[PDB]
């Protein structure tokens, strides 16, 4: 067990080394994304019945 | 009108009872005799002194009853005091009519009320399994044409009962109308007896015969409950032409009726023995399974009264009708019941209370 | 005691990594996306019924032009649909009547499928005598496969029962990369829309991004309480959303290493199978036990609609590359096609 | 023209749903189980009565297909894997009933828990076959192993009137196996709404009469849906 | 992060008492069904007792019934294990297990060899 | 007296029945003179208090069988049963054949 | 006479037709009196 507790702990040291960026950051990018690409979505928008492949 | 047709059988009547009296001149002792003689509306035999003759009612006026018995008595035979004229006890003929006809009334109205919610919920159970595919199974493909075969018996039974049932017009008259409408409602009341044994016979073997039934082809179900009832109805339709043709083939005096509810009764005595194997093997299960004394009849009744009107299991319990006054009239009460609503309570039963069809109607509402 | 001393750093280490990870933690996600106004009412209607298989659909995959999709049922077969026409194209007998999981090229000329039988088998579509052949069977894990995923036509990666997710090389038959770390049965896998990444939740509530090329895991995601059963990319490769059994839904971002957003209600109890994006990733479709899919507004974490059309329990769904409709198969036996 | 093409699209799927209810018929034909139990238990001496992730065994009683399978080469977390199970006729438990002195017994009778518990496995019906009876006899019989120390209920245990004991066979031994049984059976009769059963059988490895009990307790999980379809039982 | 340390153990003399502890972390404490599992020196894992959600139904493997009483503390998260007359068959590394759903009656592979939602257990010790 | 009363309408039934000798026995042609003796006798009676039937008139009717009726007999009249050795064989053929089908459904319904 | 369950129907149809005058009235009952034969 000795072993595998070692390869836990050189695992968390190459996890705890990484660069955070804050999450009021990471939630404008989450946020800006679906305003750019709403209109192409179209379980969003209105989906016209000549459009639709499934009428 | 019916007057007239009285009079004519009643003059027909005497025809033939003074030939039987030219012949058959035997009067051999048995001591003094009441000699032969012609009462006005029936012909009496020679009888012996003290003998109350008995026979039955004639069919000339409509107030008389021919399930009823006429009575002529001797000491020379009987003299009413009132004329001291020679008398025969015709009371007990019509007695009994405006009592029995009133009962009647009810009776006829219990049917189209009857036959008209059985249309109403199986034209909505129908098309519940037509609709939802879900349900669909081999039980359900043989629920359809069951269904229908009660939507399509009590559709020609109310057309029966309210177009030629009152209308006397048309049945003096006898047109062709009335023998082919009367054959249409001998064969649906024969496909509809006959598809409550393919109900049974599909329920046998799932159960009792073969459980390991993978699915089985329907073509033999439809043959005995659609082909097979143009048999019967062919062989008395043809019989019934050439020795019986009444008017609008409404008698039931004749015994030509049995060649359709002779096979009818057959299938459904099979009916009955095949609940007594369900039933036991219900009771089995549920012995093995140890529950109480209560709740094992308590679900033993419950099972049996949900296969009654599938069966149709009040034809074999209750296949005769009591001779007694008021003990006829209960059974025409409770057996007229049981017949028009039995389109019903299948409905009810099999659609509206299955748990299956609450669980996905529910769901897609 | 070299072990326990082994213990207590890695207890440190955790204590590092939660208070690094709570630095960051500078506002929440219904803060940021408090103003933004509510996507409303999602009403979508079944469009299609594929009607074909005879057993539980366990999964399925669209193809990449949006009208093919792959089904796999346990009663052995893959069955390639028409979705415009709902016709079958093919119809796959497969040799275990166990598959968990199936996949579809991206070329279109291949499916994969597993299960209990522990193999991968590769199925050649367009083969030159016109009917669907094994071309190739994967054969290294030691646990049934529970996700398939195709990098190319001739890359493909697996996760397994056995805590073990695995790169295959398909025209040699051999791994190439094996991913090692987790503690649990690795339920789903989901590619990053630039297959250089992708990432795996499995049974031990933990989620971990790997890393393709290197074959290492880069970041491990905690908040779960229980098995993940189900996980997705969001369209633009820098966050997730794992579904689990503990009946809710949480939304992790990979640079802020945390999770952002927690899909719950009181009145769900049951666990989630599927998940999956829209074509923004606006909504989030999750497949639940209780018989209907529901849909997340992913900013606002607000319940929009009620997919409510199958019997059994929802066990797959995917949505079109194109975004079009919404595919959901179900222990019904029955796949419906949603817009 | 775009309408050949569709056409050809009929035509192909035509030619796949001819197939395809040909394959139902032969689906519907097979009668699916899963053979559960733990090593040591006598579970594999009985798939050679009648690597690879899933073992299949196909046999015929009476004209009726089964499909066994019997699961090999998984980890011993069985919480994800088993609701694949589901949707078979029944599962067959195999049970060491000499195991009681680690104490496998207790470990059996908590899988069985969770198999009975299971949201999914509560429509399966399970077939218990309580395995190695001949074991058993051999341990009761001598005075070295005491039931009573593994479970302190036996020591206030009778046995019950409706029991069946093998012709010629120890009171103790019958004592001993019956409690064993019940253990199993106050496990099934505390859940279940009528809607799954359990059906415990005495069984030996080398016994011939396996396949015909599981043909008959089949017989009845069949027997007992086609009742609850007409909504009899 | 579900993290389990249970607290307590140690030498005892035979026939003595014990209490155990399991802090829980991570998850709802009262969703969830608990467990006692122990591992005797070279041998398996061993289930020992459980406790429901609420607290009403309680089970014992058959060794220990009469002499542990298993208790749970749903306001502070801890569980516990009263052991009293301990045997030298006790001799164990006691692991507090959480069942891996929540509202479920049944308790899935909490025995395994490699279970997650599982601690690092106590070593109890009965000896003279 | 009531002899002058049935000497007259046996005149006229004479009169009615004298000249269609050959349809004497054809009770469809000699049913309208028949019923129109009847009503004479039973009409007189009545109109002398008398009652019918009456010696007198019975003694009459059996003048007119005894002497326009002659040897002539009816096979049988409509609306009658077969007879019922024939009647039987037409019920129980149709019950016959209700085994013979219901075997086919319970052994002859497995598909292929 | 038929007078099985199955014939209930029609024994009711056959009597309405024969006594009740279309379902209507009520005519005056057939004298059975001393007067009467
Ligand atoms: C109302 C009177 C004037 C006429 C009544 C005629 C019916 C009694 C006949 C005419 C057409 C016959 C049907 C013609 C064809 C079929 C299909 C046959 O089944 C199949 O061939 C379908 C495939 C299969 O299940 O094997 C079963 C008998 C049935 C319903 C026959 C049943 C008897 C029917 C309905
Ligand atoms: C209206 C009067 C003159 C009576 C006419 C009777 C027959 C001419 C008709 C009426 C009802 C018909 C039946 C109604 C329903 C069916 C079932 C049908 O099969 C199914 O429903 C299969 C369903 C499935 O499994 O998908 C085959 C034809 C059949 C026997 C029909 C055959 C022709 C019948 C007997
Ligand atoms: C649940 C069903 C009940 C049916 C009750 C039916 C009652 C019918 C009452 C009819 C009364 C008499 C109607 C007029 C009769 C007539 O003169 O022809
Ligand atoms: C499809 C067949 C339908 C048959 C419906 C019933 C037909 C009844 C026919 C009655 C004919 C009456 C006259 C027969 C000849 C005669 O006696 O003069
Ligand atoms: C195998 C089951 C056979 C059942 C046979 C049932 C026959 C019923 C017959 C009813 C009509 C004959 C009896 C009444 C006769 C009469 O009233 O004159
Ligand atoms: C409308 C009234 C219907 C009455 C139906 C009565 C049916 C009685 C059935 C009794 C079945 C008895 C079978 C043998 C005994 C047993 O179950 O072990
Ligand atoms: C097994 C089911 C039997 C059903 C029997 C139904 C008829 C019972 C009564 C039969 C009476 C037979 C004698 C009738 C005499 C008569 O009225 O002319
Ligand atoms: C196989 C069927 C067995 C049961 C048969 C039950 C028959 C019941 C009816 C028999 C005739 C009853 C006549 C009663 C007459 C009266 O009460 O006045
Ligand atoms: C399920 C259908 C049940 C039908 C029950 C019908 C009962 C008819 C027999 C009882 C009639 C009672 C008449 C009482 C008359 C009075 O008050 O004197
Ligand atoms: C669904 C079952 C319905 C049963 C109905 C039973 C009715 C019994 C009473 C009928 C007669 C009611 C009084 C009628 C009086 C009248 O003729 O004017
Ligand atoms: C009937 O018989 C009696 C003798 O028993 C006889 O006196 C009488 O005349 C007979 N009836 C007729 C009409 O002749
Ligand atoms: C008339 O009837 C009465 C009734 O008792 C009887 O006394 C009388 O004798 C009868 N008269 C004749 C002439 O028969
Ligand atoms: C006629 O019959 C009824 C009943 O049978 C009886 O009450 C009555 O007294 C009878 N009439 C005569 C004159 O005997």
């Amino acid at each position: 067990s000795i072993a595998q507790a070692r390869k836990l702990v050189e695992q968390l040291k190459m996890e705890a080394n990484i660069d955070r960026i804050k999450v009021s950051k990471a939630a404008a990018d989450l946020m800006a994304y679906c305003e750019a690409h709403a209109k192409e979505d179209p379980l969003l928008t209105p989906v016209p019945a000549s459009e639709n492949p499934f009428r | 009108f019916l007057y007239v047709v009285g009079r004519k059988k009643m003059m027909d009547a005497q025809y033939k009872c003074y030939d039987r009296m030219q012949q058959l001149p035997a009067y051999q002792g048995e001591g003094p005799y009441c000699n032969r003689t012609w009462d006005g509306w029936l012909c009496w035999d020679d009888t012996p002194a003290g003998v109350l003759s008995y026979q039955f009612c004639p069919d000339y006026f409509p107030d008389f009853d021919p399930s009823e018995k006429v009575t002529k008595y001797c000491d020379v035979w009987f003299k009413h005091p009132e004329n001291n004229r020679t008398w025969s006890n015709y009371t007990m003929c019509n007695a009994f009519t405006p009592e029995k006809l009133k009962n009647a009334y009810v009776l006829y109205y219990l049917a189209i009320v009857g036959h008209s919610l059985s249309i109403f919920t199986l034209v909505i159970s129908l098309g519940i399994f037509v609709f939802f595919r879900s349900l669909g199974c081999q039980r359900v493909t043989l629920h359809k044409n069951m269904f229908l075969t009660y939507i399509l018996n009590s559709m020609i039974i109310i057309i029966h009962l309210v177009e030629v049932v009152p209308n006397g017009e048309l049945v003096r008259r006898d047109p062709v109308s009335c023998k082919i409408l009367h054959f249409f409602h001998q064969y649906m009341m024969a496909c509809n007896y006959f598809w409550m044994l393919c109900e049974g016979i599909y329920l046998h073997t799932l159960i009792v015969v073969a459980v390991f039934t993978e699915k089985q082809r329907l073509r033999w179900y439809y043959l005995l409950g659609w082909g097979f009832p143009l048999v019967p109805t062919t062989i008395h339709a043809i019989t019934r032409a050439v020795y019986f043709n009444d008017n609008c083939w409404l008698s039931v005096e004749t015994h030509l009726l049995y060649i359709i509810h002779g096979p009818v009764m057959a299938a459904l005595v099979v009916n009955f023995f095949f609940l007594l194997n369900i039933v036991r093997v219900l009771v089995t299960k549920m012995r093995e399974t140890h529950e109480a004394e209560s709740h094992m009849y308590l679900k033993a009744v419950k099972a049996t009264m949900i296969l009654v009107p599938l069966l149709g299991i009040q034809f074999v319990v209750f296949p005769w009708r009591p001779s007694n006054k008021m003990l006829g009239k209960i059974y025409d009460y409770v057996m007229h019941s049981l017949i028009h609503f039995q389109g019903f309570f299948v409905a009810t039963i099999y659609c509206f209370c299955n748990n299956e069809v609450q669980t996905t109607v529910k769901r897609q509402w | 005691s070299e072990l326990d001393q082994l213990r207590q750093e890695a207890e440190q280490l955790k204590n590092q990594i939660r208070d690094a990870r709570k630095a960051c933690a500078d506002a929440t996600l219904s803060q940021i996306t408090n103003n933004i106004d509510p996507v409303g009412r999602i009403q979508m209607r079944t469009r299609r019924t594929l009607r074909g298989h005879l057993a539980k659909i366990y999964a399925m995959h669209w193809g990449t032009d949006s009208r093919l999709l792959v089904s796999a049922s346990q009663d052995g077969k893959l069955i390639i649909w028409d979705s415009y026409t709902t016709n079958k194209v093919h119809a796959i007998p497969l040799r275990s009547s166990w598959v968990m999981t199936c996949a579809y090229a991206p070329s279109g000329n291949y499916v994969a499928c597993g299960g209990l039988d522990n193999i991968c088998s590769i199925y050649n579509l367009k083969t030159r005598e016109g009917n669907v052949r094994v071309s190739r069977e994967l054969a290294g894990h030691t646990g049934y496969l529970s996700c398939c995923r195709f990098l190319d036509d001739n890359q493909i990666v697996t996760s397994s029962g056995d805590t073990t997710c695995a790169l295959w090389d398909i025209e040699t038959g051999q791994q190439t990369t094996t991913f090692t770390g987790h503690t649990g049965d690795v339920m789903s896998l989901s590619l990053a829309p630039d297959t250089r990444l992708f990432v795996s939740g499995a049974c031990d509530a933990s989620a971990k991004l790997w890393d393709v090329r290197e074959g290492m895991c880069r970041q491990t995601f905690t908040g779960h309480e229980s098995d993940i059963n189900a996980i997705c990319f969001f369209p633009n490769g820098n966050a997730f959303a794992t579904g689990s059994d503990d009946a809710t839904c949480r939304l992790f971002d990979l640079r802020a290493d945390q999770e952002l957003m927690t899909y719950s209600h009181d009145n769900i109890i049951c666990g989630i199978t599927s998940v999956s994006f829209s074509k923004s990733g606006r909504l989030l479709l999750a497949g639940y036990d209780d018989f209907n899919c529901n849909v997340w507004d992913a900013l606002k974490a607000d319940r929009a609609g009620v997919l409510a059309g199958h019997d059994n329990r929802v066990s797959c769904l995917g949505v079109t590359d194109d975004g079009m409709a919404v595919a959901t198969g179900s222990w019904d036996s029955f796949l419906k096609i949603w817009n | 023209d775009q309408r050949n093409e569709e056409k050809a699209q009929r035509e192909a799927n035509k030619k796949i749903e001819k197939q395809l209810q040909k394959d139902k018929q032969v689906y519907r034909a097979t009668h699916r189980l899963l053979l559960l139990g733990a090593g040591e238990s006598g579970k594999n001496t009985i798939v050679k009565q009648m690597t690879s992730g899933i073992f299949e065994t196909k046999f015929q009683v009476d004209k009726v297909n089964f499909h066994m399978f019997d699961v090999g080469a998984q980890r011993d977390e069985r919480r994800k894997w088993i609701q694949c199970f589901n949707d078979v006729t029944a599962i067959i438990f195999v049970v060491a009933s000499s195991s009681y002195n680690t104490n496998r017994l207790q470990a059996a009778l908590k899988l069985f828990d969770s198999i009975w518990n299971n949201k999914w496995l509560r429509d399966t019906s399970v077939i218990l076959f309580l395995n190695k009876q001949d074991l058993l006899a051999e341990k009761v019989l001598a005075g070295k192993s005491k039931i009573e120390d593994y479970f302190p209920e036996f020591a206030r245990y009778t046995t019950p009137e409706d029991a069946t004991p093998e012709p010629g066979e120890d009171p103790r031994v019958t004592r001993a196996k019956y409690f064993i049984r019940d253990e199993f059976l106050r496990i099934s009769t505390a859940s279940g709404d009528g809607r799954h059963y359990c059906y415990p059988h005495f069984t030996c490895a080398v016994d011939t009469e396996n396949i015909r009990r599981v043909f008959n307790d089949c017989r009845d999980i069949i027997q007992r849906m086609h009742l609850r379809q007409y909504e009899l039982l | 992060q579900v993290q389990l340390q249970e607290s307590g153990g140690g030498l005892v003399q035979p026939g003595g008492s014990l209490r155990l502890s399991c802090a829980a972390s991570g998850f709802t404490f009262s969703n969830y069904k608990m467990n006692w599992v122990r591992q005797a020196p070279g041998k398996g894992l061993e289930w020992v007792s459980d406790i429901s959600q609420s607290g009403a139904s309680i089970s014992y493997t058959g060794s220990v019934k009469g002499r542990f009483t298993i208790s749970r503390d749903n306001a502070k998260n801890t569980l516990y294990l009263q052991m009293n007359s301990l045997k030298p068959e006790d001799t164990a590394v006691y692991y507090c297990a959480r069942c891996p759903a929540p509202f479920t009656r049944d308790c899935f592979d909490v025995t395994s060899t490699t279970y997650a939602y599982r601690g690092q257990g106590t070593q109890v010790t009965v000896s003279s | 007296n009531y002899e002058t009363a049935v000497q007259f309408c046996w005149n006229h039934y004479k009169d009615q029945m004298d000249p269609i000798e050959k349809d004497w026995c054809d009770w469809a042609m000699i049913s309208r003179p028949y019923s129109t003796l009847r009503d004479c006798l039973e009409h007189f009676a009545e109109l002398f208090d008398l009652g019918f039937p009456n010696p007198l008139a019975e003694r009459i009717i059996f003048e007119t069988h005894q002497i326009h009726f002659a040897n002539c007999s009816l096979v049988q009249p409509t609306f009658s049963d077969p007879p019922e050795d024939v009647l039987l064989a037409m019920i129980i053929a149709p019950i016959c054949l209700i085994p013979f089908l219901i075997t086919l459904v319970v052994w002859r319904s497995k598909d292929s | 006479k038929c007078n099985t369950a199955t014939c209930a129907t029609q024994r009711l149809a056959n009597f309405l037709v024969r006594s009740s005058n279309n379902l209507g009235p009520v005519l005056p009952p057939t004298n059975v009196g001393s007067n009467t034969y």
